[PDB]
């Protein structure tokens, strides 16, 4: 089974978002859509269920009034009135016994912050060269750097991004052995979805 | 709403050896029906939980009989029999006897292996940075045991505090080492102003600093 998740969504207080769960490789109508809260550093919270052969729904207190869960084979939470108390990761899942399978989980940033695409630098300087690219001054959280199209993965390391002036910055180092570099060109590509960005650095001496 | 507590918090453990990690709730998980619905998922980072155990002791399909729950009506237990370095991550148990579902706070399992000293690299700032008036020196202190290091930037022999920026890995799911990136932020002007750019880094493995420079 799959649940397919959005993946991320930035709102403004006060705003209202609806997200989404794509239900395949099972009966949608055979089992109660889940979901779930999971704030960065927290544990899980419980929020809400839908039956989709009607639309019989039970809600935990807690979210009683932010939550208004609806289907179509795709399932629909809402939440309203956000807050920064609202941002986490929300999960639509089945879990029922030995049905259990979770989507991929929204991360919802609600904030007025305005979204800004990254810089990004490469950093260049024994056996082996431990290379990097600095990614600075992005909004929202969520950037992906793979190296030499992710082929590279074996020595990569992904360093976790830190607010500096209310923008975010992060790193990322490959290692490779000494002979193969400059001889060959290894290149960090970096995408920021919530600005439509792709951009490649090839890292040179 | 049901209390689970976790025991313990974080919990430190050889490769090969055995791991016990509890769960307690305020009140009997035992339904009218007589199934206890409690379980244990493992969240590995930036993916979603996994489960491992449902109904106490029974298994998820594919997962391994190296992992066992067992207890009942408010004591629980969940045994890993021989800790392999793939099983970092966090394990909550959860239970759905009551409604709402509930959570525990969490056990995040930590390996225990061989110190190893860090592999320092300095960088300096690039042209294209450089270009834009900005100046990071950065520093990656990579694949190091115990994760209690401690960082320093000196410019010019002075140790300078403000302006860096200090980001921790969480253990290494292949080697269970650590890794950090140490990021000093200067104009271009004041970086241009000094000679040589130093990382320090005292660590466990060493008595002297691991030092890494560079002149500019
Ligand atoms: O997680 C759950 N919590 C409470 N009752 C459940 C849950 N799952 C199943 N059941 C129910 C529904 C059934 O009539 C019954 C036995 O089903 P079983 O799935 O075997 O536990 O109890
Ligand atoms: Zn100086």
């Amino acid at each position: 089974v799959q649940l397919q998740q959005s993946g991320a969504e930035l709102v403004k207080p006060g705003a209202s978002v609806k997200l989404s769960c794509k239900a395949s490789g099972y009966t949608f109508t055979s089992y109660w859509m889940q979901w779930v809260k999971q704030r960065p550093g927290q544990g899980l919270e419980w929020i809400g269920e839908i039956d989709p052969s009607d639309s019989y729904t039970n809600y935990n207190q807690k979210f009683k009034g932010k939550a208004t869960l609806t289907v179509d084979s795709t399932a629909y939470m809402q939440l309203s009135s956000l807050t920064s108390e609202d941002s986490a990761v929300y999960y639509c899942a089945n879990l029922r016994g030995y049905f259990d399978y979770w989507g991929q989980g929204t991360t919802l940033t609600v904030s007025s912050a305005k979204t800004t695409p990254p810089s990004v630098y490469p950093l260049a300087p024994g056996s082996s060269v431990t290379l990097g690219c600095l990614v600075k001054g992005y909004f929202p959280e969520s950037v992906t750097v793979t190296w030499n199209s992710g082929s590279l993965s074996s020595s990569v390391h992904t360093f976790p991004a830190l607010l500096q002036s209310g923008l975010y910055t992060m790193s990322s180092s490959v290692t490779v052995p000494s002979s193969t570099w400059p001889s060959q060109t290894v290149t960090c590509s970096v995408a920021h979805p919530a600005s439509s960005t792709t951009v490649d650095k090839k890292l040179e001496p | 709403d049901v209390v689970m507590t976790q025991t313990p918090l974080s919990l430190p453990v050889s490769l090969g050896d055995q791991a016990s990690i509890s769960c307690r709730s305020s009140q009997s998980l035992v339904h009218s029906n007589g199934n206890t619905y409690l379980h244990w998922y493992l969240q590995k980072p930036g993916q979603s939980p996994k489960l491992l155990i449902y109904k106490v002791s029974n298994r998820f399909s594919g997962v391994p009989d190296r992992f066992s729950g067992s207890g009942s009506g408010t004591d629980f237990t969940l045994k890993i029999s021989r800790v392999e370095a793939e099983d970092l991550g966090v394990y909550f148990c959860s239970q759905s006897t009551h409604v709402p579902r509930t959570f525990g706070g969490g056990t995040k399992l930590e390996i225990k292996r061989a110190d190893a000293a860090p592999t320092v690299s300095i960088f300096p700032p690039s042209s294209e940075q450089l270009t834009s008036g900005g100046a990071s020196v950065v520093c990656f202190l990579n694949n190091f045991y115990p994760k209690d290091i401690n960082v320093k930037w000196k410019i010019d022999g002075k140790e300078r505090q403000n302006g860096v920026l200090n980001s921790w890995t969480d253990q290494n799911s292949k080697d269970s080492t650590y890794s950090m990136s140490s990021t000093l932020t200067l104009t271009k002007d004041e970086y241009e102003r000094h000679n040589s750019y130093t990382c320090e880094a005292t660590h466990k493995t060493s008595t002297s600093p691991i030092v890494k420079s560079f002149n500019r």
